[PDB]
RNA sequence: AAGAUGAUGAGGUUAAUAGGUUCGAGGUGGAAGCAUGGUGACAUGUGGAGCUGACGAAUACUAAUCGAUCGAAGACUUAAU
RNA sequence: GUACGCGAGCUGGGUUCAGAACGUCGUGAGACAGUUCGGUCCCUAUCCGUCGUGGGCGUAGGAAAUUUGAGAGGAGCUGUC
RNA sequence: GUGAGUCGCGAAAGACGGGUGAGAAUCCCGUCCACCGAUUGACUAAGGUUUCCAGAGGAAGGCUCGUCCGCUCUGGGUUAG
RNA sequence: CCGAUAGUGAACCAGUACCGUGAGGGAAAGGUGAAAAGCACCCCGGAAGGGGAGUGAAAUAGAACCUGAAACCGUGUGCUU
RNA sequence: UUAAGUUAUUAAGGGCGCACGGUGGAUGCCUUGGCACUAGAAGCCGAUGAAGGACGUUACUAACGACGAUAUGCUUUGGGGA
């Protein structure tokens, strides 16, 4: 087998990273929930 | 006949134990292996009383190609020692010196241990 | 008179210890030292320490002698239970119990 | 495969009338003044199986 | 000689219980070295040679040491001497 | 006869999964009155039962031997000349 | 708790000696032995993030023990025209 | 109105540890005594732990520290098998 | 001494009861936080750079708070009295 999640940075500091989120409407809303809810981390 | 292990590994284990016991004249072991190496080494002290070339060509098989020894900063080989020294103590006696001492058991494996010697 | 001594949170189950105790209960001290001190197990060191420790405190504090000292009662009781878990097949687990103990010895002479 | 029933506090105990362990052989030393086990060595002082023949 | 373990059995120095040694059976099938004949590979003699787990007698040289535990002092009633 | 005996002892060839195909019925998805190539069989035995085998106590004192045998099991076939 | 001190203890060739220590089949040292060798070797990328090294410690972790570790405690280590 | 399985999910270092690639989902865990006066000192022990001596009204209140039930596990014993 | 008859003693272990502990944490009591509400105010912040966060700052310093290279805080103006 090779299981899912053969990991990497660039595809993870891309897509789920910030500047994608804060370069898109929906993502800005997402961040609004992860702030309103309180969290020690974003983009992860 | 008796089995500690597989065929080969047993044999080499016995060339090893019997290679020792002469380098050191006594060791501490589990009882079973002491019984078997007793039989062997008994046969080798029966051999080293004769002292022919062929006898060396029979002690060669079991004992090892060399294992260096120094008593007095001397060079020996566990073969020179045998036919040159050991039997020359027990000529007046038969072979069949070796004795066993049921020393005690062992915390780890519960195995009985002993002290087999030829002294 | 009376006398005792304790060991706590010892990292052994009760049972394995309890057998060893059933080789003790009733005897005289010297014998029981020997009995423990020979059998090839993991509890024998411990019980040996605790027993002779008890004779120590009896001697220093209470000023007894050693002939008549006998083992009136002895018993080990259950202790905290460090739950762990070993993985196992098919995506599951199984919770091991790393057990403990509280050993209790009460040496006695029987007299005043 | 499995038990169907709960093994009660009696049978769990009657089953354990045989996990006891035997009183090991013992005897005093001939000139080491203490107990040890039979057809074996003392572990003390100088070894005494018939008297000293060892150090350990 | 019985054996999963426990049991059964042979035995425990006032002894042949097992090992070893010395003999022997059987088995394998002509050891090594040496010489000789060979350019050598190899053969012949020394030699039914040497070797040998379990089988068979003898041989106390070694190992079963010194030791502790358990176990009775025989209820009554009749009917007998 | 004993779940047309027995799968917590075995197989798994047909048949009762998914694929595909032939005749057919259906406007059609698909289905047989059928046929055909292939296709995952887990269970570390608690109790009872059964096969063997050891402890404890009893059999009015304690031991070693021998042995009776109420009962139970087993064997029970048959041709040619 | 029961199951159960029962199944399992995650392919594998180790043995001996000498040290240490309160205590060693498992720790250090050596000698022998065995194993791979288009590799169980050597070098880097992705990746993980201090696991690296020294000195101490062994409460739990390590599928056993452990005087040891990739676990803890203290300290310290990564250099580019 | 609740008074720690209730009540904010959250009384305590919680939207934490953790799980998941990610959106996201989501925990358990209060109480020594009046005051820290938090066990000087001896003894066994390698330590841990303990017996003693003392602080305190009480240390079976001694840090996993108010109260401490039931399951569960033991030790001994009157009766019994 | 004989025959016959009867019968208890055993507890390796177990059950009933009685006690003493151990385990683990319910109940009791309390609150270090919260729920729902009344009156009243207030109902925005930001390119003169927010909200929210990263990295740092202490004599020794891991974390929360507090603060921001003038850094575990500066000056002033009042208040307060070791
Ligand atoms: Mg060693
Ligand atoms: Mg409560």
């Amino acid at each position: 087998v090779k299981r899912t999640y053969q990991p990497n940075k660039r595809k993870h500091s891309k897509v789920h990273g910030f500047r994608k989120r804060m370069s898109t409407k929906n993502g800005r809303k997402v961040l609004a929930r992860r702030r309103r809810k309180g969290r020690k981390v974003l983009s992860a | 006949r008796k089995l500690g292990r597989t065929s080969d590994q047993r044999k080499a284990m016995l060339r090893d134990l019997a290679t020792s016991l002469i380098i050191s004249e006594r060791i501490e072991t589990t009882e079973a292996r002491a019984k078997e190496v007793r039989s062997v080494v008994e046969k080798l002290i029966t051999l080293g009383k004769k002292g022919d070339l062929a006898s060396r060509r029979n002690a060669a098989k079991t004992l090892r190609n060399v294992e260096i020894l120094n008593e007095d900063e001397t060079t020996q080989t566990a073969l020179q020692k045998l036919f040159g020294e050991i039997a020359e103590r027990y000529t007046e006696r038969q072979g069949g010196y070796t004795r066993i001492l049921k020393q005690g058991p062992r915390r780890g494996d519960g195995a009985e241990s002993v002290i087999i010697e030829l002294v | 008179m009376e006398a005792k001594a304790v060991a706590r949170t010892i990292r052994i189950a009760p049972r394995k210890v309890r057998l060893v105790l059933d080789l003790i209960r009733g005897k005289n001290a010297a014998e029981a030292i020997a009995i423990l001190k020979l059998t090839n197990k993991a509890s024998s060191p411990v019980i040996e320490k605790v027993l002779m420790s008890a004779l120590a405190n009896a001697e220093h504090n209470y000023d007894m002698n050693t002939d008549e000292l006998v083992v009136k009662e002895a018993y080990a009781n259950e202790g905290p239970t460090l739950k762990r878990f070993r993985p196992r097949a098919q995506g599951r687990a199984s919770a091991i119990n790393k057990r403990t103990s509280h050993i209790t010895i009460v040496v006695s002479d029987g007299k005043e | 495969a499995v038990p169907k029933r709960r093994t009660s506090k009696t049978r769990k105990n009657k089953r354990r009338t045989h996990f006891k362990i035997s009183v090991p052989g013992m005897t005093e030393c001939p000139n080491c003044g203490r107990e040890y086990k039979l057809s074996h060595r003392v572990c003390k002082n100088c070894g005494s199986y018939n008297g000293e023949e060892v150090a350990a």
